[PDB]
RNA sequence: CCCCCGUGCCCAUAGCACUGUGGAACCACCCCACCCCAUGCCGAACUGGGUCGUGAAACACAGCAGCGCCAAUGAUACUCGGACCGCAGGGUCCCGGAAAAGUCGGUCAGCGCGGGGG
RNA sequence: UCCCAAAAUGUAACGGAGGCGCCCAAAGGUCACCUCAAGACGGUUGGAAAUCGUCUGUAGAGCGCAAAGGUAGAAGGUGGCUUGACUGCGAGACUGACACGUCGAGCAGGGAGGAAACUCGGGCUUAGUGAACCGGUGGUACCGUGUGGAAGGGCCAUCGAUCAACGGAUAAAAGUUACCCCGGGGAUAACAGGCUGAUCUCCCCCGAGAGUCCAUAUCGGCGGGGAGGUUUGGCACCUCGAUGUCGGCUCGUCGCAUCCUGGGGCUGAAGAAGGUCCCAAGGGUUGGGCUGUUCGCCCAUUAAAGCGGCACGCGAGCUGGGUUCAGAACGUCGUGAGACAGUUCGGUCUCUAUCCGCUACGGGCGCAGGAGAAUUGAGGGGAGUUGCUCCUAGUACGAG
RNA sequence: AUUCCUUGUCGGGUAAGUUCCGACCUGCACGAAAGGCGUAACGAUCUGGGCGCUGUCUCAACGAGGGACUCGGUGAAAUU
RNA sequence: GCGACUGUUUACCAAAAUCACAGCACUCUGCCAACACGAACAGUGGACGUAUAGGGUGUGACGCCUGCCCGGUGCCGGAA
RNA sequence: AACCGAACCUGGAGAUAGCUAGUUCUCCCCGAAAUGUAUUGAGGUACAGCCUCGGAUGUUGACCAUGUCCUGUAGAGCACUCACAAGGCUAAAACCUUAUGAAACUCCGAAGGGGCACGCGUUUAGUCCGGGAGUGAGGCUGCGAGAGCUAACUUCCGUAGCCGAGAGGGAAACAACCCAGACCAUCAGCUAAGGUCCCUAAAUGAUCGCUCAGUGGUUAAGGAUGUGUCGUCGCAUAGACAGCCAGGAGGUUGGCUUAGAAGCAGCCACCCUUCAAAGAGUGCGUAAUAGCUCACUGGUCGAGUGACGAUGCGCCGAAAAUGAUCGGGGCUCAAGUGAUCUACCGAAGCUAUGGAUUCAACUCGCGAAGCGAGUUGUCUG
RNA sequence: GAAAGCGAGUCCGAAUAGGGCGGCAUUAGUACGUCGGGCUAGACUCGAAACCAGGUGAGCUAAGCAUGACCAGGUUGAAA
């Protein structure tokens, strides 16, 4: 059964990622930095990576329940809860490294100039 | 590369040869000298290896098709049920057998292009030529 | 000496298929069929009553090595057992046993009882 | 039912695939009779399939359902009569440890189908099943507690259990314990060790390609060969009549895959500041905020602010912040008691060293007179860090 | 403290805050008499900050007194 | 932050965010009360009380408050 | 009334205790099991398996042969089944050629194995009845498979040996491995394993070579003409590709595509001439050419060289944590290693002299139980 | 044999098939003893947590009740 969530929550999710990182880039204008106005522009980036960690948390929060509930009702045991956990773990900690990764190069334009 | 339609698992053994052919379809050949187990990651990934090297007019006629569909190592408690049969499909080379063979291509551009290709190979290879007649 | 009819053993080193020789005796076709008996529908089969003609066709003998079928010297696989090797995958040495396949070759039969004919 | 095997039998694994808890008023019985799959050429409200027909045809189809064996003289496809899909029985065998279980020639009674020899005691065989007890219902007039019956009992037959955790305790039975208690276990877990090493860490081989040019200055697809064992873990072998668990504070110390220094090579190295790889562990490697942390972020520095061992070094050294006793609270699960690698406030961890080892200090004897006292060095320990600045300089250097 | 998901995200005090106070809201699993939200005073309550002082600390040093050490007297234990 | 407050407790590991409370609420009981102790139509406690009195439950200064859902459960009522 | 999720005291029984611990005199004989089946069973117990005792039997046991039957691991293989390598060919299935895989494919198919009667070298068990048992997870190792990185001094079947309840020697130390199964006594001899420089015995023995690492003392892909030995390609009055000086010629004259890509970024194709002779180009450096070289030529040296292919030995690869080491010392004037031989050493094995014990039969004596005597074996430890 | 009951035979059954037994290699044995063992009792010995019955005391601590005891000093400042 893992195989069919694993999917559900893989898709949602990179579906979300590529979404937002193709949306930052409609962020800058051009070069950015004019006097000062370099760390003002950042505030707008700050959204984004906002909003990102909250959509990868949603889709944590929202299968979880979807199994959770699923498995009291007499159809799997135990052992099965931590298992789907890591399974989560490995797409939410990959979303973060590549929100993090992907904002250290996009600072690394809007301050370069 | 992939199968279509198989079963469950399957066994594995080393036997002996049953294939004396050094020649097939071509000039040029390939035989192990020890027993190894040929993943199907390997196939394809020495295919692209020897398609950079040949400029119009690389065939390769590969018959080592991977028939030994295995397990894999879980993550936490090998203890229940079998194992997930969803990974990797190999296939036993007796010493004896031809794995990769080519034809058209000069001497320089075989002895080399059998030598890229067999640093991923488990076991040690050698190259044959002419003087191999079998059957009609 | 031959040949035909049945019925056996044998159960493709006897089978199919190219072609031929055979109908006097035997053999089949064919003819007819109210009813015995009979077809999901037809008497093609089964079957009752029976010529000539015929023997392409079913049969019967015969030749030809196309294909089937059988198929050994040598030799390798494996190998009881005996003695070892490499981290291992796995591998060898000694004494016997020792087949698949494929090579040569060999065939399309051989052995009876019975009844009918020259 | 196959498969798994040390090849007759047999045989394990929460080992690889699949079926049963029926069905058949008759695919049963007996007797007659019919040559299947499938292709091909040629025709139909057909243009995939079937159907009709004719060739081919070791049967490749079928056999109610699972697989296998069996595979045509038929069990295979039809019809008549029929209902042995029988009572009384079994020589002698298969199989089982026991109780079951399977197969069976021949006997009899009476029947069924062929003309007959004959076949016939369910179904091509293998699953479609359940002891014993307790009770229902037909037949039989064996007991029936003074005799005579009867009640009740016995025997034939048969019915009832989804006893399914199916060789099956009661007619009938769910939870919880962090209030916990007793008997035992390292033939079973968590710490640690161990084996291991998939995962981790790292070294090496191949050269796709980036790198203007160029594969290896650097970086190296795809794939590969080993290493170390500090990580997840697997196995769980000493240790559950007790190997105290994280972390810190204290004390350290050892390895290199060397963070800083130290010498080197290559550079895509002008200098300068680097990169990289090689050699190299003498010595060194800061102070704080947050955090319970190891770990990590940040502040201010530095030659640098290394990685890992040592029972994740160190509690018979300390702390007790963390977690795995009690109370209490919250969310949440639970009808309840209660519950949670969920959070939360609280929470007694044990003066008196034997032996080894260790820091000091003495007492003996020996060192071939008995003394005083001055020394050699076998060997052994300690120490061994580094910046800045100026002098050569603003010189080699470089357009600057 | 209820929010698993990182320290959730801006903000506040700090040189620097996985904490704490304002807020946002996505409350994995707030909430109305297992009461909601709030509240002056009180709490050997818990949490965070500041003032002051300080051997808590950077490093301790010194002094003292009670053992510890030495001789006479009495002389135990767990363990084994 | 928790609770309103003083007060209590886990004599020998936890005094608190426990409990307790003043305050609010649902309900029960007019009889030899509900109720409770009892081998007892004995006795006694509820009370030499008597319903804004008595038991039960929960909730808990004081303040603004106290929503939607009785299907299931239990509770009273009905009734061919 | 100092350990209260139910006080304390006395009795109910010394509750039950399938769990634990302990169980006391000696010698002799035999000698287990950790398997199968069932189990509210899975450290428990039942039945059998295995042990022993004795009564009947008294060769049927046991291995070895022979003939006879049944399987269809190993292998193989295609025309069956599921997958599968290149082309044909057809409107892709099929059919063809070449080529395949396979625990759950199979028309083939062994070894060995199994039932049987039969006997000898053999041989000395077998079984039936009946008394009393214990064991009822077993451990490693090679082999044959599952699991599982064909990872575990991992687990689960089969099988053999050992352990378990067997010491002794060997492997430094070491249930497992190797040699061997210990009745007693011997300052007695021959061997097996394994060894024979010194720490312990026994050739620092022979012959032929391999080695030079100090390998022999945990590894591999992959590298190095490190050395030994086998076999293939071109030449010395062609007086050799490689060493020393010279030439290392031109033409012709478009690509895609650039500011350039008119020898060497990628995608084509790659004639001719003059000659003693010169490329259909194996590099370096530049933005393209220059410039350093390849093949070919002259000369003098030139009885030897250059390219791999196979194995015997070895080097690199090789990084660990309390101090290092093959057991150590050391060992190449080898005490390393491939082959050859012999001698010795060395177990409680075999042997010798003596003795004791268990079972049988053969000469005994006594009227008997019984004793002691000689003989073979045993004395299984 | 289930039993009626019959018997060197008796049940299955209105059949001559088998099971039980007799004859055949023919013990019929019994009582006392010692020794292996089985069963029933403490039943090899030692060890529970716990269960039940009766009894012991609130000179423990928990509380009620009757009756007495005690609270240096200082501060604050209610109603009336």
């Amino acid at each position: 059964m893992i195989s069919d969530i694993r999917k559900d929550a893989e898709v949602r999710m990179d579906k979300c990622v590529e979404a937002f990182k193709t949306q930052i880039s409609k962020i800058r204008t051009g070069g950015g930095g004019t006097e000062e106005r370099r760390k003002d522009l950042t505030k707008i980036v700050r959204g984004e990576a906002e909003q990102a960690r909250v959509a990868v948390r949603n889709v944590r929060r929202d299968a979880n329940d979807k199994v959770k509930a699923l498995l009291k009702d007499k159809e799997i045991s135990e052992d099965d809860d931590r298992r789907s956990q890591d399974d989560v773990q490995k797409l939410t900690d990959a979303a973060i490294k590549k929100i993090e990764a992907a904002l250290a190069d996009k600072e690394a334009e809007l301050m370069q100039f | 590369k992939r199968t279509k339609f198989r079963k469950q698992f399957r066994g594995r053994m080393t036997g002996d040869a049953k294939g004396g052919d050094y020649v097939a379809f071509g000039d040029y050949g390939l035989i192990a000298m020890e027993p190894a187990w040929i993943k199907s990651n390997q196939i394809e990934a020495c295919r692209i290896v020897m398609s950079r090297h040949f400029r119009r007019g690389g065939k390769i006629y590969i018959r080592i098709f991977p028939d030994k569909p295995v397990t894999k190592k879980p993550a936490e408690t090998r203890m229940g049920k079998g194992k997930g049969a969803v990974e990797y499909w190999v296939s036993v080379v007796k010493p004896g057998r031809v794995m990769f063979e080519v034809a058209g291509v000069t001497e320089e551009q075989a002895k080399e292009a059998f030598r890229l290709a067999g640093h991923k190979l488990p076991i040690q290879t050698k190259m044959v030529k002419r003087e191999v007649y079998d059957e009609a």
